[PDB]
């Protein structure tokens, strides 16, 4: 280390760190900025929080540190940790837990050019704002936003980093490091260098690089284990219509209860989902749909067992039983003592006769009743589910990374 | 003063703070170690981890911090920060969270003979194995090991620290006029022992913590409501079937224990080693619950067999209404011209309907008091069987006593 | 150039200040005065036993070494220096359960000519406060707050509280300082006994740092709207409908089913509670014992319907409906609570007594299934009129021990000092 | 640069950051002070503590750190480490567990003027009190006292940027709108320092909750329920499902109170209204249910054991009727033995249609009762619903 | 210790440690890595992070740092603070969330050759990849990826200790068991350094799963619901509980589904064999719910409103015997009077016999099929329980 420890000594004699590299005042400093994404952690959609594990690649030119090889042996890389020399205060100014600056501050490999070449990792965790329009068949447009904490526009130049003629354009992912996200997968990952032209020149952050990170959920989960069972118990509230309008026929058991799963189904669903209020979530609006349908599944049977119920001695409609039997066809000297008591005998059977009718007639007209609504009721359960489902099906991610761009921000090959 | 001022001036010229103070190659630097519990922060079982909050009591020598008190106007002790000597590298190997170091920095108290005390405090977070079979009427015995990071046996030598009143005292020590006892655990004993090693470990000083939890939250939150509902599910076999209930009763205890497990499972370890005792008994009380669910359906079932439909086998009539009823006394009750010839021959078929009519009443009261007889048969034995069940558990997890011994 | 450029070079260049020598002689104690501003009391979390408190704390001393003559200093009357620069008793709350012994924000020390030092750092305490469940949600807490040196013994400093003057005489501030200006209520607590006390251990010995402290205790007392409006009162007229099981028929009304209910709804609101309050095992909650006692009654209250419904459902052909069983509930309780002729009409008349014995059977068989009926109606009003008094005594009781509990009169038992700011006690 | 480095020499030879940077120790330091909110992470309710991101933007005038350009090759401006120079000690008052002071030592510009601008970020985390009353058509104001601690006014005088504070940069949050935001400078009398004022700027914000999240996953089911109580008095008694509905609209009640009651802080000083309306729902339900216990007792009281009342007949059999409408309702042993006995037939009979006819008068009563008390009990429902929620609605539509 | 006083003074007065510690900068630095698992912490399979504590003993040889002991009082090894000389920057690739590298720098044991041992102890929150296709019974390879970060291959040479991680201080887990552990040598090549490799050093742990607190906490449960699903077609049609029994396992069943949801990742790469099963008893119980709904529909059916097919007949009285325990199925006005009642009164009892016996015939229908319907449910139960655990069961017990 005889060479390098020389090198480091020549180097270091008054080298300040806090000062900027430029040689006449006036100079700008190009920074070179490339984000390499390892694996996105997550995207709590809760806290709108996305976590992911990137390598932030810095480069830049400092004219102090300078050397001709042929005086150091052949030297022409050396390793010198990150304090001690100048670094421009690249930040992420998104971050949501107060998390600046990266996470370790690993050497730099500075070159006989001048040329300071920094690649730290970093757990950044960046502000998402979550759409939940179309949840869980929702896609995310996510950003990091980088910009220098201290210097302006005058003082440095931050720019995308180039490959051989080549702008770098979109977040490079390495197949050597890149680990897939199992509920995640990122469709378009571009990059812009955005310079708001009218904005002062001697502010610190206006020139900033964003990294946008397209990404789509993949929803196996969340229709194996949340909507086919909700669907399933919800139409299992459809199946109270075949039940018999008596007691023991347990219509509103099975209705209440019914409910309560897709209140426990909502409950469920609220946990995964923001409490922000730009729009319901899709499943949220098939909940309370479902729960509307059940409700007024409840209320029909209530009608019909009280319809089917009704006592002759109550009351009677003629209008009503003729409507439904209109209905019905689309749908498809002890001798004196002896003959006193035969005539009551006779008599209460007679009225036993009638009253058994009159209960018929109303069980007929609350069976026509049950059966005319179930179609009702059954249409609009499927018309429901298959446009919320449709609905979701065609919520498709864009084409393009950004809408009027006819780029794809891609790497070339 | 001055003159601390010129002493530590004194003392402290060409002293490395990180240079072990060993006289000669080959010393051994003897390091007593103590601890006080201030207090029993918490033992989560869910993260297998003991919060103590602790001070400890660390005692050595450094040769070059010794001075004549004449030669400085009787000063025969400082108070000097703990960075600016050298300290005994000890650290809580057991830690859970990562955390190996005292939590504030204070003075060391050197004495003239170069004695040092060091008395910091620590929140330490350590590991411990909890048996988890007769939670919540379980003892722990959860371990602090301290020891030098670095120095090993040749270097740094640790031995157990010595009370006031000496003897080699072996103990945490607890001053019992400010300790104030957690409200869900009872220090049964507190030891203390030097595990040197064998013949690659150093020495280490390990203070013991066996601490026996305080069931009564568990027993007035879950026990007895557990008790309540078992009761309910044994009384399902003396409702009637005619009362369309016993279904309702039985799943709605078995739903109301499902809630207990769900909302008890917040507070039970989650290890897989063994079962908790409490858990057991949640377990067979659904048992017991879904089998009275079983036995109600077949109870049912026979009480509703359609006599027309349905022979009653002989065996059936000889075992469930001759001989049990005798043995739990369910005794039956019973021991056991053309208008006129037209008017003769309907009286005749009304009289032979009721006739019918009765026979079928017979068979279908047979059918009934067979189911009942059946209902009695398991109401007797669910109540066996409860009891013998809810007694061994109790026993078993009653007789579960702390050692009386720290170390068998 | 500036006087206090002057007046800083003067004190710790020219006199070469030293921080980490005590501002006495070898054999001299420090006097530190200590007092207490409580900004806000922000939580009392009960399962984790945890006060955190916003607080104000307020030391002084005398340094002799930092003394200077305003006259030779263009009148300077008072200098702002960080704290890291002077020596500092280091006093650190004992107290704390998350590790946080010291301040939060190291603020600059206020320097005087007369040589005081004066130093009022905030910090945000979380400190160990044991909880008393018996009387939850109508309980009132005693924490403290406890302040201390862990560098230095009573033989290097003397802990002491502030002294405040009026009129000329001099008292000691033996409470916490509550300022209009910087106090927030907290919506929750209601604070009744603010003392400050010089606790001094004479078992501890000398040498050990905690011989002395000074202790500032805040008894407080909850304020119960909250649970009672959102807790208490649903239990209670969830609790209270058990009562209207025994006024439902025994063949129509679901007594059973309402009854369960009723007891799954105790076990939740049960459940619930036991969250909201820790583990311990010095008491059962106030609401636990109330929910326990509920949930007894309504185990009670399932087994008489299940014995009521029993009893409505016998028959002649199963049950023997006894005299004595008969009168004592039919009567004695109700009372109290509130030749052709010959051989062609032998099958008519043989049909004719058939069919009438039948008739008889089914209505002597009718007869005994209503006085069945009425024996479990008679039972059914009998266990209302015996559980619904049980049940308004055992609530009213067990809500009158909850009502009744109120702080002790005097912060200290044994002690008539109130600790209040009107009786302060000049010396 | 070289000249850079000279002059960064030349300004900290003799610099000391322990004094006030002034001429005179008699004069105070003038401090402009503002708050830029960046993004309002989180109004914890139950907690009762703002998070909120924030710059806290400090420009003052050094005396110590001036130079001539022309002397230092043009330069006009540098960045220096906060650390070297003195900095005013603002701290937060009504801090609840983050930090008092800036802990983040960003870099400092300063001009040849000696011009200084300090702009740390801070996640400041305030405690706000949490008015429950509206809630979740609740606004909050929360506020942000700001003061120098140590000095008081005579020595260090903190001004206001502007008026209100700096929104140019705030990421609009999806639970939260600010509508109002300003920042009012006060002179503050301390007990610990009764002799001079102590400065401070508290930046208060109005914020007012988007409550469809509440709306839509708290709301509307609880108000189905609701809805759900009045069909009880529509379902006969001879269907045997009224009390399971009654309980089982009931027990979705307590549940619905009892995550409410997670979603509040449980302070006294106010009931809000939601739990004011789930209260209202319990006790309608409860008095469903126990009017729901009388009509089924009424349903099965009989001849044999209940005569009929003389007002109940006067009542619900004539006078409830005109405001609703239903139909208001050879002699030988064995031969005079068969005689006998078809007259014990045909009075048993008799006696048998006069009960029926006295257990149907009984469950017209009890027919006639339901029909009152589901007009009576929806209409409650109704009034019951818009009475609690009328209020807060029509005055944020009218604001 | 005055010859280590001296020692120490000696060996850092001229001590660089920014370069790394070779005679030549053309030869590169020979290190020896091993890790030792102390604790396995936690496996967070919801947010796929491994929690290990462990020590990172890191062996090289320093140019600069030897000495004679003869020099020295025959001082041959000591410990000296890490912080202050040149030491290998060892990263953990795959960290999640915690820190990249070593931050507890405990001292070094240093020889009289220059020979290092640096055992520093770390928290590492790794990304393990978690497969939850034979959950609770599954088994997890988690990786941990160690390389220099900022020194390539040519300059800084990193060997592992052993082929196997160190387990001889491994703290035994209440919920795992480490099946099989090895460390690979690995040469990458990065697109930002292509032209030198990079070397890292990946410590795998093959971990089983002890399943005893899922079984018994979950499975049995959800076995006992599950085995009441067909036990509905046992119950009787007149019983009027039919519905009770299976909406009350389908709602404990739901509450089991949220249970088990809330305890495995959202990751969409396979379906858990525990979430397979409650998928099937679900469709098993609203199955049997749809043909229970068909069975009381039977049973209840009308005669007058329902004629009995033929063919329905045939299939249930007629054909499927099986166990055949069923059976199958002068001259007075007044006299006048008389004759007509007695005429009526028999004919109406006719007509109500004949219609019973139809009733009779449809609940005879309804029994035979709830009887072959018993048999087809429980059979299912046991056929499906065993095709989804049984597989992996044995392979775990054949293994």
């Amino acid at each position: 280390r005889n060479q390098e420890e020389r090198l480091l000594g020549d180097l270091m004699q008054g080298y300040n760190p806090h000062l900027r590299p430029a040689e006449h005042d006036s100079d700008v400093v190009n920074v070179s900025l490339k984000l390499t994404l390892t694996n996105l952690i997550s995207l709590n959609e809760r806290e709108e929080a996305l976590t992911t594990n990137v390598w932030i690649e810095m480069q830049w030119c400092d004219y102090r540190l300078r050397w001709d090889p042929r005086d150091y042996g052949g030297l022409w890389v050396l390793r010198v940790p990150s304090t001690m020399v100048w670094r421009p205060d690249i930040v992420l100014e998104n971050n949501v837990d107060g998390v600046f600056e990266v996470a370790l501050y690993c050497n730099v490999l500075v070159s006989p050019d001048g040329c300071v070449y920094w690649l730290p990792p970093a757990i950044f965790r960046s502000s998402c704002p979550v759409s939940v329009t179309f949840f869980p068949f929702d896609w995310q447009n996510c950003s990091l936003i980088f910009q220098s904490q201290t210097y302006s526009t005058n003082e440095i130049n931050l720019q995308l980093s180039q490959e051989d003629g080549q702008t770098i354009e979109w977040i490079f992912i390495d197949p050597e490091a890149f680990t897939e996200n199992g509920e995640w997968a990122i469709r378009h990952r571009p990059a812009k260098m955005l310079l708001d032209e009218a904005a002062p020149a001697e502010e610190a952050g206006h020139q900033k690089v964003v990294f946008y990170l397209l990404i789509q959920r993949k929803p196996l989960f969340y229709v194996i284990n949340i909507i086919a069972p909700c669907v399933l118990i919800s139409s299992v509230a459809i199946l109270i219509y075949f039940l018999p309008a008596k007691a023991g026929g347990q219509k509103c058991t099975v209705a209440i209860n019914v409910l309560l799963a897709q209140t426990v189904f909502l409950f469920l669903v609220a946990k995964k989902v923001p409490e922000t209020s730009q729009a319901v979530p899709l499943i949220s609006k098939y909940l309370t749909f479902l729960l509307v349908v059940t409700i007024l599944i409840v209320v029909n049977a209530v009608v019909v067992l009280n319809v089917s119920l009704r006592s002759p001695h109550t009351h009677s409609m003629a209008r009503g039983v003729r409507k439904v039997f209109l209905r019905l066809l689309p749908q498809l000297p002890a001798i004196q003592a002896c003959v006193e008591a035969c005539n009551l005998i006779a008599r209460a059977r007679h009225q036993q006769t009638h009253f058994d009718s009159g209960n018929k007639e109303w069980f007929l007209v609350g069976r026509v009743l049950d059966r005319v609504c179930f179609l009702a009721m059954l249409s609009l359960f499927v018309c429901g589910t298959a446009g919320i489902f449709l609905m979701a099906h065609y919520n498709r991610v864009p084409a393009l990374p950004f809408p009027g761009d006819p780029r794809s921000y891609l790497p070339s090959s | 003063s001055e003159a601390e001022g010129r002493l530590r001036e004194k003392l402290f010229s060409g002293y490395d703070s990180t240079v072990r103070p060993a006289r000669e190659v080959g010393d051994r630097v003897w390091v007593s170690i103590g601890l006080t519990l201030a207090q029993l922060i918490s033992l989560n079982e869910k993260d297998e981890e003991m919060s103590t909050k602790v001070y400890l009591d660390l005692e050595w020598t450094d040769y070059r911090l010794s001075w004549d008190p004449e030669e400085h106007e009787g000063i025969d002790s400082l108070r000097i920060s703990a960075e600016s000597v050298w300290l005994p590298d000890v650290v809580l190997l057991n830690n859970n969270d990562g955390n190996f170091d005292v939590a504030l920095d204070i003075n060391v108290v050197v004495s003239s003979d170069g004695s040092m005390r060091w008395q910091p405090p620590g929140i330490y977070r350590s590991s411990c194995s909890i048996q988890v079979t007769y939670f919540p009427f379980d003892w722990q015995n959860c371990t602090m090991v301290f020891s030098s990071y670095s120095y090993d046996s040749s270097e740094v030598s640790l031995q157990t620290g010595l009370s006031p009143e000496g003897q080699e005292r072996q103990e945490v020590y607890i001053h019992e006029g400010t300790f104030i006892e957690n409200g869900q655990w009872e220090i049964i004993h507190k030891p203390s022992r030097l595990i040197q090693p064998s013949v690659g470990r150093r020495e280490e000083v390990t203070f013991y913590l066996i601490i026996r939890r305080k069931p009564l939250f568990y027993l007035v939150n879950v026990i007895a409501p557990c008790i309540l509902i078992t009761l309910l599910a044994i009384f399902v076999f003396y409702l009637p079937p005619d009362a369309g209930e016993k279904m309702g009763l039985s799943i709605f205890a078995l739903l109301t224990l499902t809630v207990f497990l769900l909302l008890l499972a917040d507070k039970v370890p989650e290890t897989s080693l063994s079962v908790p005792i409490i858990i057991k008994y949640l377990m067979f009380t659904m048992v017991l619950v879904t089998f009275s669910v079983i036995l109600s359906v077949v109870v049912l079932n026979l009480h509703h067999r359609s006599p027309h439909t349905h022979q009653m086998p002989l065996w059936v009539r000889q075992i469930f209404i001759h001989k049990l009823p005798l043995y739990l006394g369910l005794k039956r009750p019973k021991p056991e011209p053309p208008e006129l010839r037209e008017v003769v021959s309907s009286i005749s078929y009304i009289a032979r309907q009721l006739q019918e009519q009765e026979d079928h009443d017979v068979l279908k009261e047979d059918w009934q008091f067979v189911a009942m007889v059946v209902d009695r048969l398991f109401l007797w034995t669910f109540i066996i069987f409860t009891s013998v069940g809810t007694l061994v558990i109790f026993l078993d997890a009653t007789y579960h006593l702390p050692p009386a011994d720290p170390f068998p | 150039l500036n006087e206090e450029e002057r007046l800083i070079r003067h004190l710790f260049e020219e006199k070469a200040y030293n921080k980490e020598l005590r501002p006495a002689a070898h054999k001299e104690s420090v006097e530190i005065s200590l007092a207490l501003t409580l900004s806000n009391l922000i939580s009392l979390k009960e399962v984790e036993e945890t006060l955190t408190t916003n607080v104000w704390i307020e030391q002084g001393w005398t340094d002799s070494r930092l003394q200077w003559d305003a006259e030779d200093f263009g009148n300077i009357s008072v200098l702002r220096l960080p704290a890291d620069m002077v020596w500092l008793p280091e006093i650190v709350l004992e107290n704390n359960n998350d590790g946080s012994f010291q301040i939060s924000y190291s603020c600059n020390v206020l320097i005087y000519p007369s040589g005081s030092v004066y130093w009022l750092p905030p910090a945000i305490f979380r400190s160990s406060c044991p909880i008393s469940v018996t009387y939850f949600p109508f309980d009132w807490q005693n924490c403290s707050l406890k302040f201390s040196s862990l560098k230095y013994t009573t033989k290097e400093i003397t802990l002491s509280l502030k002294q405040a003057e009026e009129d000329g005489r001099s008292y000691p501030v033996e409470w916490i300082i509550i300022d209009p200006e910087g106090f927030t209520e907290n919506g929750e607590w209601e604070i009744v006994h603010r003392p400050a006390r010089v606790n001094v251990d004479p078992s501890v010995p000398l040498d050990s740092p905690n011989r002395q402290d000074v202790t500032f205790y805040l008894i407080i007392r909850r304020k119960p709207l909250f649970y009672v409006i959102n807790i208490l009162v649903p239990c209670v007229l969830i609790s209270f409908m058990i009562n209207l099981v025994f006024y439902l028929p025994a063949d129509c009304g679901e007594k059973t089913s309402m009854a369960i209910s009723v007891l799954l709804a105790q076990s939740v609101f049960l459940l619930l509670i036991s969250k909201r309050l820790p583990a311990t095992s010095m008491a059962i909650p106030l609401i636990g014992k109330f929910l326990l006692f509920g949930m007894v009654l309504v185990t009670m209250v399932v087994v008489i319907c299940v014995i009521v419904l029993n009893i409505h459902f016998r028959t002649p052909s199963t049950h023997v409906l006894s005299e004595p069983v008969k009168k004592l509930f039919l009567e004695t309780l109700p009372e109290i609570l509130h030749q052709e002729l010959f051989s062609e009409l032998k099958p008519a008349v043989d049909g004719a007594n058939f069919i009438v014995n039948h008739m008889k059977d089914q209505n002597n068989y009718n007869e005994e299934k209503d006085c069945w009926n009425r024996v479990a109606r008679t039972v059914d009003r009998l266990c209302l009129f015996v559980v619904t008094p049980i049940m308004v005594v055992g609530t009213a009781w067990i809500f009158l021990q909850g009502a009744y509990n109120q702080p002790p009169p005097q912060p200290f038992p044994g002690d008539p000092f109130s600790y209040l700011e009107k009786d302060k006690r000049f010396i | 640069s070289e000249h850079e480095t000279r002059l960064v020499a030349k300004l900290f030879e003799d610099y000391n950051s322990v004094v006030r940077p002034v001429e005179d120790h008699r004069q105070a330091v003038e401090v402009t002070v503002g708050l830029q909110l960046i993004q309002l992470i989180n109004v914890d309710e139950v907690n009762q503590i703002v998070t909120t991101n924030v710059r806290l933007k400090q420009q003052w005038v050094d005396y110590n750190l001036k130079w001539n350009p022309d002397d230092y090759g043009g330069v006009k401006k540098i960045h220096i480490p906060s650390e070297k120079i003195w900095r005013p000690d603002l701290v937060l008052y009504n801090n609840a567990d983050g930090d008092f002071a800036i802990v983040k030592f960003t870099k400092v510009l300063l001009d040849y003027t000696g011009h200084i601008t300090w702009t740390p970020p801070a996640i400041f985390k305030s405690y706000c009190e949490i008015i429950v009353t509206h809630f979740p058509f609740d606004e909050q104001n929360c506020s942000m006292k700001l003061g120098t601690w140590t000095y008081d006014g005579s020595v260090v005088v903190i001004n206001p940027e502007s008026d209100q504070p700096d929104l140019s940069n705030f990421m609009e949050s999806g639970e939260w709108v600010i509508k109002e935001s300003r920042g009012w400078k006060h002179w503050v009398f301390y007990a610990c320092c009764p002799s001079t004022p102590y400065l401070d700027i508290t930046y208060h914000f109005v914020m007012q909750r988007l409550p469809l999240y509440f709306i839509v996953n708290v709301i509307i089911p609880c108000l189905l329920f609701s809805f759900l109580t009045g069909l009880v008095f529509y379902l006969p008694t001879d269907s045997g499902e009224k009390m399971t509905l009654s309980i089982s609209v009931l027990l979705s009640l307590t549940v619905f109170l009892l995550v409410i009651v997670e979603l509040i802080p449980s302070t006294s000083s106010a009931v809000p209204l939601i739990g004011k309306y789930m209260l209202f729902t319990m006790v309608f339900v409860i008095a469903s249910i126990i009017i729901t216990v009388i009509v089924i007792n009424t349903h099965h009281r009989s001849p044999s054991t209940h005569v009929m009342p003389e007002w109940v007949r006067k009542v619900f059999i004539d006078t409830i009727p005109n405001i609703m409408f239903f139909s208001t309702m050879i002699k030988h042993p064995e031969v005079k033995s068969a005689i006998e006995g078809i007259k014990y037939i045909a009075e048993t009979m008799k006696s048998d249609q006069e009960s029926n006819n006295a257990a149907e008068e009984w469950k017209y009563v009890a027919m006639v009762m339901d029909h009152i008390l589901l007009a009576v009990f929806m209409l409650v429902c109704i009034i019951g619903t818009l009475a609690v929620f009328a209020g807060r609605l029509i005055e944020l539509n009218q604001q």
